[PDB]
Parts: C-alpha cells; sequence; structure tokens
C-alpha cells in the first residue's frame, strides 16, 4: 500500500575497523578496511595502498579478524554480522576474475539470551583451535575450528562472570586460554580460563584472578616470548604473566581514556595507543622477561577508531568521528615535537547531523551541504555530482545545524565547542576553531548555584554566519551561559521582507532533569554583521521550529505553538496545542502538521484557519527509538527507527469510520543497515517513473534517496527483486530477505511497501545471461505485457538516472 | 417520608423477669448475631429517608430490627421467648418481603437466619 | 508528620480477614502474546495492576463455586478494566493469580475470603455469559514492551569498553556524560536521552517516593524498571481514566515518564463529587503499608476499597463513633468521613486505640472518591 523505493547514492565513508595480513597471497601484505556494510581489501606497497578488490555484504560488519590455520596456504578472513551472520571467507583470483568464495557460513544466535552492554566480541585462539564470542552475558560461545565445521556449529559455555569488560586468547598456552577483565561488587579484576573441547568446559586459567584499575578496559595479548597480558585502564598500564606482575601509572596517557590499539611488532616489542582525543602514543616493552613498560606521546591524529601498522613506519588511522589517515612515523622529531607526519587524508562524512539543498552554482544542479564529524574533525561538507565532488570546510568544533539564506548569500550553522574550566575563573578553549577565528563575532544580552569546578569540561554555543563563495567564518554569535541551541531556521514572516535567522534554545542546568526556559532569538544578517532583532521567553525547550505559511511553528516541550510575526516585529502567540507527548519532530506540509517523539509516537494535525487552532488528524503510539521524520506526500510519513530500519505510515483521509480515520496505518518496513539522522527534500540530478525525492544523512556517512513508486512498478520491481536473489551469489552466502527484514530484538517482520534500489541497480552489472535468466518467464496496460532484456535494461538505467 | 418512631423498649406498667429463655436470647443468640459481621444492616432501624426508599414501611407494616430486639431484652420488655423469637422472625420475613431473591441483603438475612435457627435449637428449659 | 513504630508489615497482611490462610507458593505464568480463556468475577469492579495485592470475600454460591474450581486449577481469574463499567464494558485487564485463601465454616452461609495478586495485563478478545450466569473471557496476553538502550545503535565500537560503570548530582552528572556520549553523533544531545533512561527516571521517582516513605529503597523499591514503574502506579491515587490510560502503556520508559509527569502536575486531591472541594495535598501523603501509601483493602459487606493514607486532610466531617470492628490498620479505630460540601463519602480516619501507638492518627481515602487536581 506503500511503494517505495530507497536507494543508496553514497557508500559509508566511516571507518569502523582494520587489519593487516596476507589475504591475498602469502607474499603479498595486505589491509583490510571495514566501513559498516563494505569491505575494502587493498594491497600494502612501498607507495601506498593499491586497492585490489571492494565487496558489500548483507550486514553490518562487527567482527572482522583474520587468522591462517594449519595447512592454509594464505590467510582466511573471519566476518560476523550484526544480525550474528558468522562466515569464513577465502580470497581467490584466476586472471582477471576476483571471486570472495565462501568457505563457511552460518547463524550463531541463540533462541534466548540478552546482548552484552558491551556488545560483540569476537576473538580467535591464536593455534587456530577455535574462535570464541561473546554476545550475551553469562555464555561464551565456541566454534571449533576443525575441517568439518562448514555450518559453525557452537556450544555456549557458563560465565559466572557476567559483566566481562574485554577478553583476548593469550599466546604461548598448551589448551585455548581466555583472559578477561569482569566486574563484580568487590570491583573490577582479572581472571584467565582454559577452554576444554572434550568436556567443552572451563578449567582453572594459568594464574590466579589478580585486582586491578577501576577502569580497567583494554586487554591486549602480548605474543610470545613474553607472553601474558597487558592491561590497559584510565590511569595505569599493567602486565600479567603468571609471577610477572608490572604497574606503571604514566601522567601522560591521564589526560585522556586510551580507546584503541595495535601491535607494532610481530614480537610484541612496541605497541601503539589511540586515546579519544586523537592523542596516540608508543607503549615500549623492554626485555627472555618484560623488563619495563614505557609511554611515548608520539603525536596527534584523527579520533581513532582504529589503528592499523602497515611497514615502513606508515600507520593508518581509521576514524569514524573524522576523516581517515595514512600517516608517517619518524625516529626523530619535528620542530613542533610530534613524530607523526600526515601522507595522505581520506574524506570521511560521517557523522551526518543534518543537510540542506542549495543551488549555488549552476542553476538546475543541485548541491548538498552537511555538517559532517565532530570535534576537532567537525566540518561541512558540499556535495555534487561530477562519481560524486566533495569540498571540505574544516571547523575544528562540533556542528550540529545548519540552513540557507538566499538573499543574504550566506548559511547559517549551529556549533558547539568543548571549553576546560579555568584555574581563576571561567573557561579555557582546547584548539582554535571556526566560532574563535571569525572576521566577527558576538554575545547574547539577556533576560547558577554551584558554579564552575575543577577542569570539567563544558560546552559553548555559536551560530556561524558563513559566506557561500569563500566560506569564510564571517560572523560567530555566542549564545548565554548553560544555553543549547536545538533548531534553527531562515524565513520570511508576515508582511516583513527582510530574512531572518530564527535559533530556538534551551536553559540546560545540572539540577533540571527536564529545561524549563528556552529562547526564540530572530536575528538579521547584514552588512557583515549579526545583530539581534527579536526575543521571546518561552517556558521550555525550543526543539523544533518550521515556517509555516509565513507564520512561526515552534515545539516546547510538550506544547505546539504557532506565532504570528506583528508589524513591531516582535513574535505574537496564535495559537496552541497542547500534547500527550513531547515535540521532538516537526514537519509541515501546506496545512498538515507532523509531530513526533522519540519513541515513534507520531501526531497528525490540521491547522483550521477559519476557526484560528490546530485540530487532530490522527495518531499512532508504538514504542521504539526514532531519530528522523519527513512528510513523503499529503498521506504517507516516512521515518526512521530503532535498529537501523526506515518504515513509512499512511492516512485514510474518506476512510470510513471516524475511530479508523484517527490511525496511521504502517504500510512500510525495511532495514537500512544504517542510522538516519536528517530527511531533507531535494535532489542533485539535473531537473518518469518516480514522484518525489527525499535524501536523508546517516550516521555512518551513507547518504540515500527515497522516492514514491506506482503500484505496477512495484509489483515489477518486488518481482525483479525476487529473481535478482535467486540468480545473485552473495558474499558469506546471506539471504537478501533476511539482511532487508525489518530486524529488532523483539520482533522480525519481511520488508514490506520498499524497493531496494541497489539489488535492482545491481542488474545491469550481471552478465547477459543472467539478465536472460532474471527477464525469463517475467500491468500499467490491464492485462499482461511481456518483457525482454532490452527493456529492463532501459527501465534500470531510467531507475539509475534519478541520483 | 414517614419513617416512624422505632418500636417500644420500656414500658413501666409492663412487668418484667428475668426468664432462663430469655436471659439465653440475650447472653448467647443476640450476642452471638450481633458481633457477626453481616450484622450491621439490623442493628438500628431502617432509616428509610437515607436509604431513599417511600415504599418500605408501605410494604413492611412491622418494622422489627436487632438494636429493638437488644434494647428490649436489656430492659426486660419481654415476658417469654415466643416473642423475641417471633421478633426476630419478622425482622427476617420483612427483609425478604421487601427485597428480591439473591439481593445481597437477602443472603446476608439468609445467612444470619440461618445462625439463629441453629442457636434457637439449643434454646434451654425454663428455670 | 511526626515519627511512625506502626509495624508496616500489617496491613500487607490483611489480618481482618480471619486466622491464617492456605498459603500457596507455585507460580503459574503464560507465555506472551498467547491466548487464555479465564474466568472473570462479576462483583469486581476495580483497575488491577500487575503485583497488586487484591483481597476479596465472596458468599455468592457461584462465586463460591468458581472460587474452588479455580483453586482446583491454575488459581487465575481475569479482572476486566471497565471504561464503562455500567454497560460491563471492557477492552483492557489484568490476570490475578490466587496465593491464599480460608473458607470458614461456623458461618450463617459459605464464605471464601480470598488473597490474589496482579500478574499479567491483557487484551480482551471475547466476552461470553455462559448458561450458569458466570462469564468467560477470551484473552490476549499483553506482552512488556522492553526497548533497549538509546545508544546502543549509535554506540561507537571503540567505547564499547567504556559503557560498564562501577554527592549524588556529580555522580548522576558523570553517568549522563559518559553513557550518553554517542549522543554528539545524532540531532539530539545528552539531556534529551536522559529523559528517556530507565534509570534516570527510576531516581526521580524514588527521590519523590522518599517523600513519602521512609522505608529506604536499599530493598523495598524494585531494580526491575517494570517492577518499579508497576509498583509506582498501584499507589497513585488518580482517577480511573487515567489508570486506565497508564495501563495502556507497554514501555516501561514511557509508563514511568507519565507516572513523574502525574507526580509533578497533580498535587491536590479533591472530591471527585465536588470537583471544587480539596480533601488533602501531595505533602501529607505518607506511606503506612509496604506497598505504598495506597493499598487494596477489602470491607465485610465485600466491597474493595483503594485506601490512601494521609497525615491531615480538609473539609471533612465526621459521621458516627469510632470502630475497631474489621478495621483495615489493626490498632485503628475508624470514623467514616464525608465532604463538607456534598456529603460524599471520601474516606475514614483512623485513630490509634492505644496512646503510644504513633500516629495518633491519621486518614484513609479511597481513590473512587478522590480527584487529582493541578491549581
Ligand atoms: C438498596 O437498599 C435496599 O434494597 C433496602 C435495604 N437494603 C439494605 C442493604 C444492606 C446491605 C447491602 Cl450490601 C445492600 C443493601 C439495608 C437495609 S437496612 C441497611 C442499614 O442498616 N444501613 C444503615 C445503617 C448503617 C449501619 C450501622 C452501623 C453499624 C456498624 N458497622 C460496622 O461495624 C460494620 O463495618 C462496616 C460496615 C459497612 C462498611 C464498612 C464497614 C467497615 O468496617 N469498613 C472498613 C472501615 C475501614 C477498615 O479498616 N475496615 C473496614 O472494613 C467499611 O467500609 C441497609 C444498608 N435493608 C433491610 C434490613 N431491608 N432492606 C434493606
Ligand atoms: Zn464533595
Amino acid at each position: 500500500m506503500s511503494y517505495n523505493y530507497v536507494v543508496t547514492a553514497q557508500k559509508p565513508t566511516a571507518v569502523n575497523g582494520c587489519v593487516t595480513g596476507h589475504f591475498t597471497s602469502a607474499e603479498d601484505l595486505n589491509l583490510l578496511i571495514a566501513k559498516n556494510t563494505r569491505l575494502e581489501i587493498y594491497v600494502v606497497t612501498a607507495e601506498g595502498l593499491r586497492p585490489v578488490k571492494e565487496v558489500g555484504m548483507y550486514g553490518k560488519i562487527a567482527v572482522m579478524e583474520l587468522f591462517r590455520p594449519k595447512g592454509e596456504s594464505k590467510d582466511l578472513l573471519f566476518i560476523l554480522t550484526a544480525k550474528y551472520n558468522a562466515c569464513i571467507l577465502e580470497y581467490k583470483q584466476s586472471g582477471e576474475s576476483i571471486d570472495i568464495i565462501t568457505r563457511a557460513h552460518g547463524n550463531v544466535q541463540d533462541r534466548i539470551g540478552r546482548p552484552s552492554e558491551t556488545g560483540i566480541i569476537g576473538i580467535i585462539d591464536p593455534e587456530c583451535r577455535m574462535i570464541g564470542l561473546r554476545l550475551y552475558d553469562g555464555l561464551f560461545k565456541v566454534i571449533p575450528l576443525d575441517r568439518d565445521n562448514k555450518e559453525l556449529k557452537a556450544f555456549n559455555i557458563r560465565l559466572e562472570e557476567l559483566h566481562v569488560i574485554d577478553v583476548k586468547f593469550l599466546y604461548g598456552c598448551q589448551a585455548p586460554t581466555i583472559c578477561f577483565v569482569y566486574q563484580d561488587p568487590q570491583g573490577r579484576h582479572v581472571k584467565t580460563y582454559e577452554v576444554s573441547l572434550r568436556e567443552k568446559e572451563f578449567n582453572k586459567g594459568p594464574w590466579k584472578q589478580e585486582n586491578v584499575e577501576a577502569e580497567a578496559s583494554m586487554v591486549i595479548a602480548v605474543p610470545e616470548p613474553f607472553g601474558g597480558a597487558i592491561i590497559i585502564g584510565q590511569e595505569s598500564i599493567t602486565y600479567h604473566n603468571g609471577d610477572k606482575y608490572l604497574a606503571i601509572a604514566p601522567p601522560i596517557i591521564k589526560q585522556s581514556t586510551i580507546v584503541c590499539h595495535n601491535r607494532v611488532d610481530p614480537n610484541g616489542s612496541r605497541y601503539l595507543l589511540g586515546d579519544m582525543e586523537g592523542r596516540l602514543f608508543m607503549l615500549l616493552l623492554e626485555k627472555v622477561t618484560l623488563k619495563d613498560l614505557r609511554v611515548e606521546l608520539l603525536g596527534e591524529t584523527s579520533i581513532a577508531e582504529c589503528l592499523t601498522y602497515l611497514d615502513n613506519g606508515v600507520v593508518f588511522v581509521g576514524s569514524r568521528l573524522g576523516d581517515s589517515q595514512l600517516v608517517k612515523l619518524n625516529v626523530d622529531s619535528n620542530e613542533q615535537g610530534s613524530y607523526v607526519v600526515a601522507m595522505e587524508t581520506f574524506t570521511n562524512l560521517g557523522p551526518i547531523v543534518d543537510m540542506c539543498v542549495v543551488d549555488l552554482e549552476r542553476q538546475g544542479q543541485g548541491q548538498l551541504v552537511t555538517c559532517s564529524g565532530a570535534f576537532k574533525e567537525g566540518s561541512l561538507r558540499i556535495i555534487r555530482n561530477g562519481k560524486l565532488h566533495i569540498r571540505t570546510v574544516p571547523l575544528y568544533e562540533s556542528p550540529r545545524k545548519i540552513c540557507y539564506q538566499e538573499v543574504s548569500q550566506c548559511f547559517g550553522v549551529l556549533s558547539s565547542r568543548i571549553e576546560v574550566q579555568d584555574t581563576s575563573g571561567g573557561t579555557t578553549a582546547l584548539r582554535p576553531s571556526a566560532s574563535t577565528q571569525a572576521l566577527s563575532s558576538s554575545v547574547s544580552s539577556s533576560k547558577a548555584p554551584h558554579e564552575t569546578s575543577f577542569g570539567e569540561e563544558v560546552e559553548v554555543h555559536n551560530l556561524l554566519i558563513i559566506d557561500q563563495h569563500t566560506f569564510e567564518v564571517l560572523h560567530a554569535h555566542q549564545f548565554l551561559q548553560n544555553e543549547y541551541a536545538l533548531s534553527l531556521v531562515s524565513c520570511k514572516l508576515g508582511k516583513d521582507p527582510n530574512t531572518y535567522f530564527i535559533v530556538g534554545t534551551a536553559m540546560v542546568y545540572p539540577e533540571e532533569a527536564e529545561p524549563k526556559q528556552g529562547r526564540i532569538v530572530v536575528f538579521q544578517y547584514s552588512d557583515g554583521k549579526l545583530q539581534t532583532v527579536a526575543e521571546k521567553e518561552v517556558k521550555g525547550a525550543v526543539y523544533s521550529m518550521v515556517e509555516f505559511n509565513g507564520k512561526l511553528l515552534a515545539s516546547i516541550n510538550s506544547t505546539v505553538r504557532l506565532y504570528e510575526w506583528t508589524t513591531e516585529k516582535e513574535l505574537r502567540t496564535e495559537c496552541n496545542h497542547y500534547n500527550n507527548i513531547m515535540a521532538l519532530y516537526l514537519k509541515t506540509k501546506g496545512d498538515f502538521i507532523l509531530v513526533g517523539d522519540l519513541m515513534r509516537s507520531v501526531l497528525l494535525l490540521a491547522y483550521k484557519p477559519m476557526e484560528g487552532n490546530f485540530e487532530e488528524i490522527a495518531r499512532d503510539f508504538n514504542p521504539n527509538w526514532m531519530s528522523a521524520v519527513e512528510i513523503l506526500d499529503d498521506d504517507n510519513f516516512l521515518g526512521a527507527e530503532n535498529a537501523f530500519n526506515l518504515f513509512v505510515c499512511q492516512k485514510d483521509s474518506a476512510a470510513t469510520t471516524d475511530e479508523e480515520r484517527q490511525h496511521l496505518q504502517e504500510v512500510g518496513l525495511f532495514h537500512l543497515g544504517e542510522f538516519v539522522n536528517v530527511f531533507c527534500h531535494g535532489s542533485l540530478v539535473m531537473q518518469t517513473p518516480t514522484q518525489g525525492s527525499v535524501l536523508f544523512g546517516t550516521v555512518n556517512g551513507m547518504i540515500g534517496l527515497v522516492t514514491s513508486l506506482s503500484e505496477s512498478w512495484y509489483n515489477l520491481l518486488l518481482d525483479m527483486q525476487n529473481r535478482l536473489n535467486k540468480v545473485i551469489k552473495s558474499v558469506g552466502k546471506i539471504e537478501h530477505s533476511f539482511w532487508r527484514s525489518f530486524h529488532t530484538e523483539r520482533k522480525t517482520e519481511p520488508a514490506t511497501g520498499f524497493i531496494d534500489g541497489d539489488l535492482i541497480e545491481s542488474f545491469l552489472d550481471i552478465s547477459r545471461p543472467k539478465m536472460q535468466e532474471v527477464v525469463a518467464n517475467l500491468d500499467g496496460s490491464g492485462m499482461k505485457r511481456e518483457a525482454t532484456a532490452d527493456d529492463l535494461i532501459k527501465v534500470v538505467e531510467e531507475l539509475t538516472r534519478i541520483h | 417520608s414517614m419513617n416512624p418512631p422505632p418500636p417500644e423498649t420500656s414500658n413501666p406498667n409492663k412487668p418484667k423477669r428475668q426468664t432462663n429463655q430469655l436471659q439465653y436470647l440475650l447472653r448467647v443468640v443476640l450476642k452471638t448475631l450481633w458481633k457477626h459481621q453481616f450484622a450491621w444492616p439490623f442493628q438500628q432501624p431502617v432509616d428509610a429517608v437515607k436509604l431513599n426508599l417511600p415504599d418500605y414501611y408501605k410494604i413492611i407494616k412491622t418494622p422489627m430490627d436487632m438494636g429493638t430486639i437488644k434494647k428490649r431484652l436489656e430492659n426486660n420488655y419481654y415476658w417469654n421467648a415466643q416473642e423475641c423469637i417471633q421478633d426476630f422472625n419478622t425482622m427476617f420475613t420483612n427483609c425478604y418481603i421487601y427485597n428480591k431473591p439473591g439481593d445481597d441483603i437477602v443472603l446476608m438475612a439468609e445467612a444470619l437466619e440461618k445462625l439463629f435457627l441453629q442457636k434457637i435449637n439449643e434454646l434451654p428449659t425454663e428455670e | 508528620p511526626n515519627i511512625i513504630n506502626f509495624d508496616t508489615s500489617l496491613p500487607t497482611s490483611h489480618t481482618y480477614l480471619g486466622a491464617d490462610m492456605e498459603e500457596f507458593h507455585g507460580r503459574t505464568l503464560h507465555d506472551d502474546d498467547s491466548c487464555q480463556v479465564i474466568p472473570v468475577l462479576p462483583q469486581v469492579m476495580m483497575i488491577l495492576i500487575p503485583g497488586q495485592t487484591l483481597p476479596l470475600q465472596l458468599f455468592h454460591p457461584q462465586e463460591v463455586s468458581m472460587v474452588r474450581n479455580l483453586i482446583q486449577k491454575d488459581r487465575t481469574f481475569a479482572v476486566l478494566a471497565y471504561s464503562n463499567v455500567q454497560e460491563r464494558e471492557a477492552q483492557f485487564g489484568t490476570t490475578a493469580e490466587i496465593y491464599a485463601y480460608r473458607e470458614e465454616q461456623d458461618f450463617g452461609i459459605e464464605i471464601v475470603k480470598v488473597k490474589a495478586i496482579g500478574r499479567q495485563r491483557f487484551k480482551v478478545l471475547e466476552l461470553r455469559t455462559q448458561s450458569d450466569g458466570i462469564q468467560q473471557a477470551k484473552v490476549q496476553i499483553l506482552p512488556e514492551c522492553v526497548l533497549p538502550s538509546t545508544m546502543s545503535a549509535v554506540q561507537l565500537e571503540s567505547l564499547n569498553k567504556c559503557q560498564i560503570f562501577p554527592c549524588s548530582y556529580k555522580w548522576w552528572q558523570k553517568y549522563q556524560k559518559r553513557k550518553f556520549h554517542c549522543a554528539n553523533l545524532t540531532s539530539w544531545p545528552r539531556w534529551l536521552y536522559s529523559l528517556y533512561d530507565a534509570e534516570t527516571l527510576m531516581d526521580r521517582i524514588k527521590k519523590q517516593l522518599r517523600e513519602w516513605d521512609e522505608n529506604l529503597k536499599d530493598d523495598s523499591l524494585p531494580s526491575n524498571p517494570i517492577d518499579f514503574s508497576y509498583r509506582v502506579a498501584a499507589c497513585l491515587p488518580i482517577d480511573d481514566v487515567l489508570r486506565i490510560q497508564l495501563l495502556k502503556i507497554g514501555s516501561a520508559i514511557q509508563r514511568l515518564r507519565c507516572e513523574l509527569d502525574i507526580m509533578n502536575k497533580c498535587t491536590s486531591l479533591c472530591c471527585k463529587q465536588c470537583q471544587e472541594t480539596e480533601i488533602t495535598t501531595k505533602n501529607e501523603i505518607f506511606s503506612l503499608s509496604l506497598c505504598g501509601p495506597m493499598a487494596a483493602y477489602v470491607n465485610p459487606h465485600g466491597y474493595v476499597h483503594e485506601t490512601l493514607t494521609v497525615y491531615k486532610a480538609c473539609n471533612l466531617n465526621l459521621i458516627g463513633r469510632p470502630s475497631t470492628e474489621h478495621s483495615w490498620f489493626p490498632g485503628y479505630a475508624w470514623t467514616v468521613a464525608q465532604c463538607k460540601i456534598c456529603a460524599s463519602h471520601i474516606g475514614w480516619k483512623f485513630t490509634a486505640t492505644k496512646k503510644d501507638m504513633s500516629p495518633q492518627k491519621f486518614w484513609g481515602l479511597t481513590r473512587s472518591a478522590l480527584l487529582p487536581t493541578i491549581p
């Protein structure tokens, strides 16, 4: 009843994992990178990285580890998905045809179990005796690595330690032994357990349980000859190898928590460490036995999600908050005291928190301006179609919202920067950013017990006026103390010909759980300076604002209010609507208003101009976390909810029963695989089987497009999807219906009302015999129109020409 | 809205005595029924005004309650046990007459009458 | 205010129901979304919450026969949450499992007194009145919608090792800053996700309940958000329509949010018949029972009242003399309390029998007579 078409316009750019090994050949050094649903295989050359393969899987890669068992000529790749699809793959190349064959595959999900707080953990025993999985608390899943386990059968062992933080397979053990950090009412400890395959149970570990640091988070299995295990917390680095107990507490790591590591030397002499602030340290192990531990600050990189050492001092830094990097390490520090030299930078759009469509250059050709990154990795990204040309404007602070103002030829961007408490009395920034290096800046006027603390971080919010041509930070207006900006709109209101920048805010204090005070500020930007035209005080948080037919529709906590622009340039309340939920999401179309809550509480209102108030049209309450909503047309509403899903709800205007007229029918479900943060109406192709165009930006930098279809086209494309799934070999042999099925831990239903545009577009890449297989033995004219291969080629080309 | 005055309980011209039957009816029967958990509707005359029952005393021509019987026993109003037994039976019969079978008050009155009859079968011989 | 020495374990025992009943230790729970054919008690008009203790006294032969049949089987009956009880309309309800029973002889008629406890919410699918007059309900068990952490889908794998955690306001500040860090990846800040975090709402409600009861949250209050939400809902003095709206909620987070919104908004309790006669305030509410300030009790003629205990109450007349007969609180004598304006029964004034008891007097107001009001 929905008939929708969703297609990827930009593959995910965020890096969630990276490994090095010998996957393509025993003599080749391979670098494998995971970008959520993408897997990239490169060969490490002297110059840099030579791309050799890129594949897409029907799952979210959560665990990716290389391993070479006995008898194998080169390394195999173990991959687990977010839907608990495990597989072991091998690289195969014959001349030019490259194929990622599936050596083994299977679903390792249990019928019962609560997913752990630390998420999925996947480790492989060094001698390739077994694979250990940590999926649910109190259970350890073991997959024996025999030659007959092609189905990947597994058994669970009970865990007395219910809250396991990290676990690793130790080196130099006769039996496969795990070492893990757990927590109990007594505190955090480190323990070891041998895994008996004959008994399929746990035996006493090589060394007894030791009480470690309260924030001990990372476990590193040191290879031979050292052995043992390193435990890294927020303050101390310890090493345990039976009788060997070595603890160090370097202050240089006290500034931020180390969250990732990677082995440099194969014998475990040097290790790389990355903290949350982007600092890269070197951990050195001095020597039969370990002599001492040492920490050396190498330098600063992007906020590292993962680190890997290639060769010749080249290190790859995979980052999700910012661009990925290839950096060069040197023996001698430069003039500033940093051993790190950046070689290359790879664009990463994640996370996309907001975006907008603008016809910057050529009229009719659309461009997309997105707020990417966070902290020092925050930036603006301008994307246009040439595959996709992207210009980057670094901000060095976190962007949150954005809007375009055509009359002033500039963009308004909401941003936030972190500042530490001053020794005297105030705050000091960590680094220069766009808000501190603008040509002009200003602060707000006016209209807190237990003040400050000791060096604790505070968020400072700013509105940035940025020229659309040069992208210079023209103006940077700072908001009040303890003020958080939430909504931003550029529009004209009433009979006022001026175009204003309207910002909704909220007063946030630590004692108040819910904000009771907020502002709606109306600025005008002219002659290169920002002035405050108007200011209204509201009794709550202005979560969203929308221009509504010359008026201003605001969402103040649980209230939806309509403001009119007076001749005295003031905001006048016209009507209110008090809802059962807090109006988080606000959208409009004509006189229809869509209100949304974080828990998928959807409401549809209509403005009655003859009466001057709002009237409830429909609602739907189905508790599930949301993220973004949009109005597709007068009757259809698209949204993104929990577990990387999309859904479409429908109303019936005429309908039949007033009790049924007030219900929104769930007519479409789909598993996207990405966490959508922003929906926006617009297109990037020069201005048809499709009606409408809604772009969406997600967390992993993926950008997508959704459009509406007709019933006949939807049925045709559904049959085409079924046939393509019948003919296409999936990497890891994962079912397309299982991957695209609406998956939550409470329910799993097949996808309806949605057409996977990527699958349909993949039809043009298969061979001609496969095309004839799909079009073999295939309702717009009223009867039955036959279909050949060329007709479907033309149809799929016409469908690709929309993005 | 007549709600008449309650039945008399004292009469100085009336002779009094402590028969063994009446002292048993007071010390055992009335004391057993008065403390019962279903005794409360019968411990006082029916207030036809507050209960909004204008037809009660048009249907019930001989009102009776356990409060009246208690005061008559304490004031030695009765000459023999037959008067008190007839008062109890009149109360029960009035309750059954005004209300309908299966009503809550009807079941309560049935319970009280069953217990009364089981106590009245042990009525002692006069001294 | 004052102090208390009453022993809060006595009201939960319902000692007024006589000697020690026959107690059951077995528990019968039906699978979620499964359909069951459950008998409905004819005279029960209460909106039962799971976990709420319900006492009953049945003397009708039909009711006693049905209770015997239930005791011989799974000991579970259906309590319909009536939207319009006059026409016996019911769309939702809650099951109740009998955990104690006592048939009493040497009595005028065969009477059975029962202590049950609410178990599972449900949606009513079919109501069929049998030829006996008793009615059965074909019923669909409603599941408890447990949602994962709001950061689970937006969690950084590198930070997965930081999600386990070892002056309360600083502790909660650190908790919010550490658990909801990845909120910087979305369109909403940390303090918004705190408004949907089960433990934060539970702690705010714990503060509001500490305002009422002096029993520490270390033992008396549950840790599971579902059980905590049901325990809170069982002791919220709200009218029947709000309680129905609260029972319709399936997600514990929404339930706790609605409960804290009720605790913040409604501050006065007026007469339901008057609407404009303030009876008491939230500040005088105090817990005399382990189940909380409000609990369900049965009276000698079979009526179930949800009594909320308060220290003070205004605009009430007292009718009659105090009595200890069948008193819901052992050691206190009750006195009927009516509204000063409309004379409607609001509750009872309980006065201590011994001079060493504390409190010397309090008020127990029935929930069906009160109406919450915002100034
Ligand atoms: C519609 O009416 C007709 O059709 C005609 C008409 N019907 C009836 C009739 C009866 C019952 C029901 Cl069901 C329905 C109808 C009827 C009468 S005469 C009558 C009557 O006399 N009334 C006014 C007298 C008031 C009682 C005097 C005081 C006795 C002391 N009281 C106790 O000590 C017992 O205790 C009680 C009692 C009630 C409620 C409660 C308690 C108690 O303790 N608690 C709590 C307190 C807190 C705690 O902690 N614990 C508790 O338990 C209670 O809430 C009546 C009512 N009648 C007759 C005869 N023939 N016809 C009819
Ligand atoms: Zn009143």
